[PDB]
RNA sequence: GUCAACCGAGCGUUGAUCCGAGGAUGUCCGAAUGGGGAAACCCGGCACGAGUGAUGUCGUGUCACCAGGCGCUGAAUAUAUAGGCGUCUGGGGGGAACGCGGGGAAGUGAAACAUCUCAGUACCCGUAGGAAGAGAAAACAAAAUGUGAUUCCGUGAGUAGUGGCGAGCGAAAGCGGAGGAUGGCUAAACCGUAUGCAUGUGAUACCGGGUAGGGGUUGUGUGUGCGGGGUUGUGGGACCUAUCUU
RNA sequence: GAGCCCGGUACGUGAAAACCCGACGUCUGUCUUGAUGGUGUUCCCGAGUAGCAGCGGGCCCGUGGAAUCUGCUGUGAAUCUG
RNA sequence: UUUGAAGAAUGAGCCUGCGAGUCAGGGACAUGUCGCGAGGUUAACCCGGGUGGGGUAGCCGCAGCGAAAGCGAGUCUGAAUAGGGCGUAUCCACACAAGAGUGUGUGGUGUAGUGGUGUGUUCUGGACCCGAAGCGGAGUGAUCUACCCAUGGCCAGGGUGAAGCGCGGGUAAGACCGCGUGGAGGCCCGAACCCACUUAGGUUGAAGACUGAGGGGAUGAGCUGUGGGUAGGGGUGAAAGGCCAA
RNA sequence: ACAGGCGUAGUCGAUGGACAACGGGUUGAUAUUCCCGUACCCGUGUAUGUGCGUCCAUGAUGAAUCAGCGGUACUAACCAUCCAAAACCACCGUGACCGCACCUUUCGGGGUGUGGCGUUGGUGGGGCUGCAUGGGACCUUCGUUGGUAGUAGUCAAGCGAUGG
RNA sequence: CCGGUGCUGGAAGGUUAAGAGGACCCGUUAACUCCCUUUGGGGGUGAAGCGGAGAAUUUAAGCCCCAGUAAACGGCGGUGGUA
RNA sequence: CUACAACUUGGUAUUGGUGCUCGAUACGGUUUGUGUAGGAUAGGUGGGAGACUGUGAAGCUCACACGCCAGUGUGGGUGGAGUCGUUGUUGAAAUACCACUCUGAUCGUAUUGGGCCUCUAACCUCGGACCGUAUAUCCGGUUCAGGGACAGUGCCUGGUGGGU
RNA sequence: GUGUAAGUGCACAAGGGAGCUUGACUGCGAGACGGACAUGUCGAGCAGGGACGAAAGUCGGGACUAGUGAUCCGGCACCUCU
């Protein structure tokens, strides 16, 4: 995928099941979405690819904080 | 989402109240309008609620209030406080819109919005005296006469 | 130089041929990078210089892409932004193995076979380094008054065990050793700070008491960036508060 | 078929320049305005995390009574009688 | 190799050279030999120009029975010394009991394992050698052939005579009829060209799929050229399980 | 997931489009290529002259007003319409309701037509206040013209698109 | 020809996952009441809490079921006797 | 036979507001305790010597209704001092006041839920217009219009499934 | 005739009948058969505690041979094992 942006919750690769096994993965994706937000600092609307988890992070942590944390990682937002 | 209301709303209460509501309501409707505030801290939330309430009450305007502010925008010279280097004639840091509007607060009276201030047309960071204009109305806009504190 | 002779013409005691380290020159293709291209071949721009009666021509340089920093502008549109223009530094690809993270089979064995095994091997990817990774206890142990970062080797052990309890897989603790740095640096409470979004007790508060001018070291908030203080386990630390006070 | 012919060995010599080791003096900081201990209570000790549930990986361990380590979702706590 | 091959069962043209039970590992079992002997021996490692010295962590023996606790020359089961199972190197000498097959208590004789090495078999590894069809991963290939796209070119020559149009008859007006023009057609005969039906030959060929004489289509669902695209469980296919570099 | 898949600007790509040469001779070997002759298409200089317009200014336009005639027309307010605010009179099966004679187990409960305020209710017309409408103008004023102000400015050698 | 299989439609029912629930019990034990020799060992009740497997109940599609559909796959019979 | 893709169902995060309707949970006054002695459905139960009335009560017709239809409590209104005190019968006493409150049916209040009618602010728009842009059926951004807590995506789950 | 196929046996009855009744037990087992191996078959005799019988003595299923299925993995009751 375009890859998460605030955390880095990438995929994973499972395998087997019950009822006798069979070996066979099925990526365990993450739940990213395309929520947008508003930066009152620079007067702008930003769209991101963020999981619901990361939305939780935002609403109990801020957006400025998050973009600074992403600036660190230098994601091409 | 534990948040402190700023205005009155259906089935919540009135301004100043404290409510535990649904997360998305508080996420999408209230909080990104400056109509509420998170409840994280006692005095922090208290001060933010008080100040936001005063500012929301004081920010209003109508078309005729714009027609009157179009006349009252020719105020006296509203000066601006500065820390910079007068060595070469360049300013250390760009000066806010809050500073200009609080100068108007303590000189002329109107406590306007930082948003509509055409500070770009001011071109701060050249030491001198910058003119200014503001989106008061759709069509009507008036001008202010300004000066700077020499550094 | 040579396979590799032949011929011709020469140099060398004024130190040749030869050997070593550094420099210079370094056509064209190639990450290839001015644009283009069937790889090594076609066309140009800009500044300067050479050249013709002028044009053509020639020479020296430089012009790609992105990431970041700085600088100018801030389109719809108001704030202002994406973007645009200039400059500065990086990266770009190759490599024989060795490494770490991720993906990831099958023939085979099971006298068939799917679970299992072959193997997390081959191979593929992304990035490295001269080595890598791990690494300072939210660990082991068993009432012994014990050990004291990690890694790699020997043993424990083909054992305890696991397993269509079938084929087969398979430790660790502990013990002896190599090497020793039983290593260091931070965040938070708390202050001093620049600030930045807010407001206005507009005052008995900003500080060492007190003698006090002010009348706000903004009055009180709140995160930000800087500086101190603080780095622990038998708990420590910041407030507090006595004592000697190198 | 060579100890005494030749090349060379045992052995001792040798570097203007460049490169690598330390050695130094520069240069750079850094503690110095300090410490040892006392004493009774408030505050802090790394949060979308640890934990629990659902699918999965790998650990001697094939879901089994199955800890510890972990990946994705969902939910989601306290600071030392922790 | 076969019950049985001189065998009309296979293999070998001839010579010369090359070509198949191997190695690892303190692995396992059995057995020779050597050192030690109720003891035996070291591993990693350290020091050693060398093959040598050290290194006690470990392993094998020295007591077993029992699922286990646990007990101990006895122990387990069991209510039981009441029989049995396993064990107490073995033999030797005296006793008591029975001859249901011998046992039980004494005394002495006193227990032999381990580490190197050689041989044989054996376990894990390609495991005496050669031999598949075929499974999987990553890539190369549409210059042949299948289809499509873009753009050009080629189809001698001779016949038939549709629609329409005109004139005339006919009409009340038409429909209808004749003469002419026009010159359509997945039309006709036939070369180039594209195919390939029969037949003869060729069949260690002229040819790794052809030739001779005849044959089908031959203005169209055409043939062909230049450039290009689709790629492997996938393509493409006027579909035969055909074609995708003999 | 990463590798990489698509793809706009753009850039490459003829098998096509546009673009200027024909004949003869020559060597042992080349030839619309060299030679002979006659032609053509790009650009480039020097000079010759016919007309040239910038400067002179030669002609030829508009701005746009102070404003006058009549007329969109916040409009002070006027020509015609209904309905119902409170609502006017006439009457009609009335929630409680005041209430003639009687059905009715012999009676505490099941009713009827005329009768009365109320008119939870129903029909008809007239003084009626709110209403907006089309018509003509006044303020604003937009349409028609005298001075003016084609005066100061403006178009006029050319080349002229990377656009239509 | 609508029985069998399939397609479309419609849910009165029966079976029906996950999830939400968490009755009742079983582990552990703060605290008591007896047993005994004595240097507290062995028995019972055993609060809340933390845990274990957990029911009752509410649960959709589907399936069973009700009709239609064959230019939809498909299927189309015998003995006897009488002129 | 086992399994996977793809499709599909539901729960859940994204993902919310108001209204109505249908459930049970708890704070709350409430309907309601037929054993004979007998006014006799005797609410069991702990203080217990008057009993609430008059901040307007018997018997009462009627608004009401259950119904174990003998009977039950309730209210417009007269009534204006009435039943009653262990009334005595008893395991048990009033159904006197006060009350821990259970086998009950009703109903306010926090809820916990679902379904339905809707708003928009998340979200979607290969719908439009403008800009970056000179060129761009791309892409992004603003805005208009619309849809709309549905759909899409993630995680768990059931089903069909020779398509593999 | 012998519960059920056939054979070997049964009159000395193992056939027929009547009374008590649970040995259709527990802990073992000398020596033997048969034997690829695992399986399979009988077994006198000892001990507790019983039945029947007056006692001797017989009874560890049925006149005998068929009537059933290894191992692994789970389930129930009891144990003074962990």
């Amino acid at each position: 995928s375009a890859h998460c942006q605030v955390t880095g919750r990438g995929p994973g690769f499972g395998n087997s099941v019950s009822h006798s096994h069979r070996r066979t993965p099925r990526r365990w994706d993450p739940n990213i979405q395309n929520k947008t937000y508003y930066l009152p600092s620079e007067g702008r609307r930003i769209r991101l690819r963020v999981s619901a988890k990361g939305i939780k992070v935002i609403d109990r942590d801020g957006i400025e904080a998050v973009v600074a944390r992403m600036r660190a990682r230098g994601e091409k937002y | 989402m534990k948040l402190i209301l700023t205005a009155e709303v259906e089935h919540l209460g009135a301004a100043g109240d404290t409510v535990e509501v649904k997360d998305g309501y508080g996420r999408n409707y209230l909080l990104p309008r400056g109509l509420a505030i998170v409840a994280s801290r006692g005095a922090e939330r208290q001060a933010e609620e008080i100040r936001r309430a005063r500012e929301s009450k004081v920010i209003r305007d109508i078309e005729h209030a714009n027609e009157l502010k179009t006349a009252l925008e020719g105020l006296g010279d509203v000066t601006l406080s500065v820390n910079a280097a007068g060595d070469t004639g360049k300013l250390f840091g760009s000066v806010t819109a809050a500073d200009v509007v609080n100068a108007i607060k303590k000189a002329g009276g109107p406590n306007l919005d930082k948003r509509t201030v055409q500070l770009a047309k001011a071109h701060i960071k050249s030491v001198g005296t910058h003119p200014v204009t503001v989106k008061l109305h759709t069509g009507v806009e008036a001008k202010v006469s300004l000066n700077v504190v020499a550094q």
